[PDB]
């Protein structure tokens, strides 16, 4: 019942349209957010105060 | 239909493990040792949000 | 040989862990899948106005 | 279990009709069981079970 | 085919007793399973699925 053709085809085409060549973009997002959140978390005591 | 799906989604000379073998290998190696970290990140994000 | 291969595959699934993983994933979006997509579109508009 | 036969399929279902002694050139044959079993075994044996 | 009975409750069913329709279930036929899997797999865009994986 979960192997219905319409849902599988729509999911597959959408995943293709979304992740086509976006490895570099996602790597950049991960690195930038890692650096920003580490910088913000180094001020845990400051934010608490 | 069985023959068609086994031929199209099966191993090929260019892709020795096939699409499913490649995706499970990439997910097993790309997420090795990140179970606890992902759990903690998801819990913290859920709490904050 | 086919039965031996299927058995070798099936001995690795360990249905307890698969069951809890699938239950968590299903509860994650049990009734909000159109809401999340509308959220992504809304965030797209937000970033298009903020950047 | 068996009981082969031959089916004459015409999507149009009309038009010119075959004459006695003629020959039908377009034909098809089902996928054999041996190739399907081989394909299944190959496609299952390549999956890395330890990675699963 | 065969019928399986799971007894429940403390009351005893008298002869010529009728079980409720809500306490009875029908099987999932093997031909239904083959029909479902084959009709679903026949609509797949297999190239798109392979590309997505």
């Amino acid at each position: 019942r979960s192997l219905e053709p319409e849902k599988v085809n729509t999911i597959a085409t959408s995943l293709i349209t979304i992740f086509q060549g976006q490895g570099g973009t996602i790597n950049d997002i991960l690195d930038q957010t890692a650096q920003l959140t580490a910088s913000l978390a180094d001020r845990d005591q400051a934010i608490g105060e | 239909q069985v023959t068609r799906l086994l031929a199209d989604l099966g191993p090929t000379p260019e892709q020795p493990k096939g699409p499913f073998g490649d995706i499970i290998e990439s997910f097993a190696d790309g997420f090795a040792g990140k179970g606890e970290q992902l759990n903690r990140t998801l819990r913290g994000l859920s709490d904050a949000l | 040989t086919l039965f031996e291969t299927i058995t070798a595959i099936s001995e690795q699934v360990d249905p307890i862990k698969l069951n809890e993983t699938l239950t968590a994933a299903a509860q994650a979006l049990d009734g909000l899948g159109d809401k999340f997509g509308r959220s992504i579109v809304d965030g797209n508009a937000i970033l298009a106005d903020v950047n | 279990v068996g009981e082969q036969f031959i089916d004459l399929t015409s999507d149009s279902g009309g038009g010119a009709y075959f004459q006695p002694g003629d020959t039908i050139t377009k034909a098809t044959v089902p996928a054999e069981v041996g190739p399907a079993l081989d394909a299944a075994e190959k496609g299952l044996a390549v999956l890395p079970k330890e990675k699963i | 085919k065969n019928i399986e009975i799971e007894p429940r409750g403390s009351e005893t069913l008298k002869p010529r007793g009728v079980l409720p329709v809500g306490q009875t279930s029908a099987p999932y036929q093997i031909y239904d399973a083959f029909l479902d899997v084959t009709r679903n797999a026949a609509g797949w865009d297999t190239q798109a699925v392979r590309q997505s994986l």
